[PDB]
RNA sequence: CACGGGAGACCGAUAGCGAACAAGUACUGCGAAGGAAAGAUGAAAAGAACUUUGAAAAGAGGGCUAAAAGACUUGAAACCGU
RNA sequence: ACGUGCAAAUCGUUCGUCAAAUUUGAGUGUAGGGGCGAAAGACUAAUCGAACCAUCUAGUAGCUGGUUCCCUCCGAAGUUUC
RNA sequence: GAGUAGGAGGGCGUGAUCGUUGCCUAGAAGUAUUGGGCGUGAGCCUAUAUGGAGCAGCGAUUAGUGCAGAUCUUGGUGGUAGUAGCAAAUAUUCAAAUGAGAACUUUGAAGACCGAAGUGGAGAAGGGUUCCAUGAGAACAGCAAUUGUUCAUGGGUUACUCGAUCCUAAGACAUAGGUUAACUCCUUGCAAUACAAGAAGACAUUCGUUUUCGUUGUCAAAAGGGAAUGAGGUUAAUAUUCCUCA
RNA sequence: AGGUUAGCAGCCUCUGGUCCAUAGAACAAUGUAGAUAAGGGAAGUCGGCAAAUUGGAUCCGUAACUUCGGGAUAAGGAUUGGCUCUGAGGAUCUCAGAACUGAAGCGGACAAAGGUAAUCCGA
RNA sequence: UUAGUGACGCGCAUGAAUGGAUUAAUGAGAUUACCACUGUCCCUAUCUACUAUCUAGCGAACCCACAGCUAAGGGAACGGGC
């Protein structure tokens, strides 16, 4: 199962960078199933796709 | 590129019809010898003349 | 370097496509085509000087439209408001 | 693709016929294993094939001595130098099992086959490039296989 | 030279026009120009039903046919295996 | 270093110059005994002390190389003259 | 009874032609032979196997008539050899899933790199469908592959405001005139080596009529000049173009 | 884009991208690349080839020669961290002092000239 | 010190824009010292990565009369063959 597809609508739709993106591992076929971006809007929405949160670049020192 | 010539297009087009395999049903007539077309192209192996 | 390094350089192209026989022989800056020469308005090929040439381009090479059926109406006497009759002699 | 085998076995209902051909193995190494597969029971052959891929045995090295590594491994044989071509004995294994599969219809026992004449020929090679410096080709080939193998029932008193 | 006719102590698929074949074609060259390789299953597809082992290619059974002649007529030598 | 390359000129270190006689795209002017040259007989599509393509052209070769079946018989010259 | 260079006399073997005598689906040619023989030798006859349609002798006629070589032509193959080798560009690892098969596919979890002079986001030249989706046997992706820039099938490129199209440049080419056996060649924006070459208006609204002013062409810039658009949303693949709003 | 910095250098990072360059194991000679050698210091070699030294900034100090522009970072001599205070320059971030503290180290990586004296050419 | 520099000059064969003599700045331009410096050397050792190694997979090329142990001898005056 290639999830290409699923990370590349994903990232659009979240106008976010591939590597923010986050696809459950364990309800990964169910992703597969996601053709449209809408199909994609609905997993967000649902919570199977996330988006990360950016890494921390701090100026403390 | 983008920027093309009608006469451009128009040729394009023709050679990339031109490039669709023997149709699978054609081996199959009486007076034929023909097992594939022997004039498929490769973009990247050949190249056309359009200047 | 003249070899390969240079090879790279080439994105130019001196010749396009000649209206007249359609192969890019189309000198841009000379505006002539160095097979047929368009512009030049008769057609360019030296018979002699080398003799392949006619049987690539030449007559009889392409398709002709309208000498094919002149060398059969030849004999039939070109034969213009006829038109065929019945042997049956159907009136 | 209609085998014709060099070679016939004596008994026909009492023998095992198999044979691949326009292999993609390398020829000189698939050419060992079945050199050293001839003339055992089906059984052992198996048993010591399976025991080449897991590296626990050496496939000696006979006519294709080409700085080939010696190993302890070929005390089994006399010998210095052997590998492990484990392409090549899977596709000798399979063949082995289509022996046995090969068998059934005939209701033939598995203890008693021995196997004599395999038979490896070079087949037609498959080919491909290779560029060299200065803008020279050279051909980038492979050389396949043509195997066959028959069993024979021998009963042992 | 073109379209026709007929013919030959010609040639016979490395011969004969370069081309017996989607041949001035594939392909190369900015270009002028260069330019090949490639013909024969069988009388008829009857082009291999079906069983079995294989993930699949394929093997083993079994069958067509005068014959497998099965991607194909004959099938030499060099080379290679038994 | 590589030198049957990654490469028919490359790779590592190193080095010349780095706001001008600087670098650079396209378009446009110059073509073969002709161009073009801060001049090296340099460059002119891997071709240059005369490009490339076809033709005269199977160019001529007192010179190099090859010159295809059997047997039997006779059997030389390296000297003379121009 | 020697013999290179060389010469002579006889003979062997190969096409095709005119004759003559014949052989072959009751198996010709060709091919293989550790079968049997014939010639001093070119070569021959037979046997067996294969083969599955044409052959052969004798007398003449004719010749693209005999190959070990020419760094000979074209094609096919060896030994070298499972050898040289697959080592630039810091890096990978774990579990799950999918599959006949996973170091090389997908998710997640770790560790590193390019470090905004990028291994990022978009263009011009060049490429031309390489883009998108689904599927996948062989081949190719110099290990591998369940993956692909590969194969098969279908589908994708919407504009008054972006660019071409218009303008002029370095330039260039017609026309006219002249040169050439002819082809060709020479001039032309400061426009002519040319010149009875144009434009506009109105009424008319055709002509015609009429009036006015007048020497005569075109091409060359997708970085130059250059009338006016933006934000938001949408597709698997297009969008300052489609949708919505302004 | 951030940090360091004279700096769009180098080195490290965030956004975005990527781990693609066939792999496993052994660890000999020879090699390719990378470093370090006690004592001496070019004796090596056609030749200091290669390597080594030098390197920033602040303060000192600076010849012959000259076309008076130059030479010139000439040559050479010192300093550089951390920490705790003090003073001066401005609107309605630079500079200087003092004291304390360490294996006397401190341009700690990165970055970064080795000099001198002659001879020959060509400005 | 056949090296470098300064002088002398019976200059093989120096010499005036076929330029002669000078010369600051200047140089990836020729030469000689010296200072610093050092694995250039005495004199060679050790450490890292990639190779060579071995393995799974993949897999060329040069070249090749015939081949490959020597001593002498003779021989187209250095044989592998006699
Ligand atoms: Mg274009
Ligand atoms: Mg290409
Ligand atoms: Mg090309
Ligand atoms: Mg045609
Ligand atoms: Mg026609
Ligand atoms: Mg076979
Ligand atoms: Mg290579
Ligand atoms: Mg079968
Ligand atoms: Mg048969
Ligand atoms: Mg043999
Ligand atoms: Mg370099
Ligand atoms: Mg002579
Ligand atoms: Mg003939
Ligand atoms: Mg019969
Ligand atoms: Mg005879
Ligand atoms: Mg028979
Ligand atoms: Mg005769
Ligand atoms: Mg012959
Ligand atoms: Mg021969
Ligand atoms: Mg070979
Ligand atoms: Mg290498
Ligand atoms: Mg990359
Ligand atoms: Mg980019
Ligand atoms: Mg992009
Ligand atoms: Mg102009
Ligand atoms: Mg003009
Ligand atoms: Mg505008
Ligand atoms: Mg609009
Ligand atoms: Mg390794
Ligand atoms: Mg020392
Ligand atoms: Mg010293
Ligand atoms: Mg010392
Ligand atoms: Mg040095
Ligand atoms: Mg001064
Ligand atoms: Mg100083
Ligand atoms: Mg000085
Ligand atoms: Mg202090
Ligand atoms: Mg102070
Ligand atoms: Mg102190
Ligand atoms: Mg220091
Ligand atoms: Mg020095
Ligand atoms: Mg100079
Ligand atoms: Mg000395
Ligand atoms: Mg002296
Ligand atoms: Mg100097
Ligand atoms: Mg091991
Ligand atoms: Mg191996
Ligand atoms: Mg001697
Ligand atoms: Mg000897
Ligand atoms: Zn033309």
């Amino acid at each position: 199962v290639s999830l290409r597809l699923q990370k590349r609508l994903a990232a659009s739709v979240l106008k976010c960078g591939q590597k923010r993106l986050w696809l459950d591992p364990n309800e990964s076929s169910e992703i597969s199933m996601a053709n449209s971006r809408a199909s994609i809007r609905k997993l967000i929405k649902d919570g199977l796709v996330m988006k990360r949160s950016t890494v921390i670049h701090s100026r403390s020192r | 590129g983008a920027n093309k010539t009608l006469n451009m297009k128009k040729r394009f087009g023709r050679k990339i019809k031109q490039n669709r395999p023997l149709p699978n049903w054609y081996r199959y007539k009486s007076d034929t010898n023909i097992r594939y077309n022997s004039k498929r192209r490769n973009w990247r192996r050949t190249k056309l003349k359009i200047y | 370097t003249r070899g390969t390094p240079a090879f790279g350089k080439r994105h130019q192209k001196t010749h396009t496509l000649c209206r007249r026989c359609g192969k890019a022989t189309y000198h841009k800056q000379k505006l002539r085509c160095a097979a047929c020469g368009y512009p030049d308005a008769k057609m360019r090929r030296y018979d002699g000087w080398g003799q392949k040439v006619r049987d690539r381009k030449g007559q009889g090479t392409g398709r002709m439209r309208y000498m094919k059926t002149i060398a059969r109406r030849a004999k039939n006497g070109f034969r213009s408001g006829t038109q065929a009759a019945p042997k049956v002699k159907a009136a | 693709g209609k085998t014709n085998y060099s070679r016939e076995p004596a008994n026909q209902a009492k023998a095992v016929k198999t044979s691949a051909s326009d292999l993609r193995v390398h020829f000189k190494n698939t050419y060992e294993v079945v050199r050293a597969i001839k003339g055992l029971n089906l059984e052992n052959a198996k048993r010591y094939l399976k025991a080449v891929i897991d590296r626990k045995r050496c496939i000696p090295f006979t006519r294709f001595t080409g700085c080939i590594g010696r190993t302890a491994q070929a005390h089994e044989f006399g010998r210095t130098q052997g590998r492990w071509p484990v392409k090549s004995v899977k596709v000798i294994l399979g063949l082995l099992d289509n022996l046995s599969a090969n068998a059934q219809a005939k209701s033939l026992n598995t203890a008693n086959l021995v196997i004599q004449h395999g038979q490896v020929n070079r087949a037609q090679k498959g080919r491909r490039r290779t560029y060299r410096a200065h803008g020279r080709i050279n051909p980038y080939l492979n050389s396949g296989c043509h195997v066959e193998i028959f069993a024979q029932e021998v009963a042992a008193k």
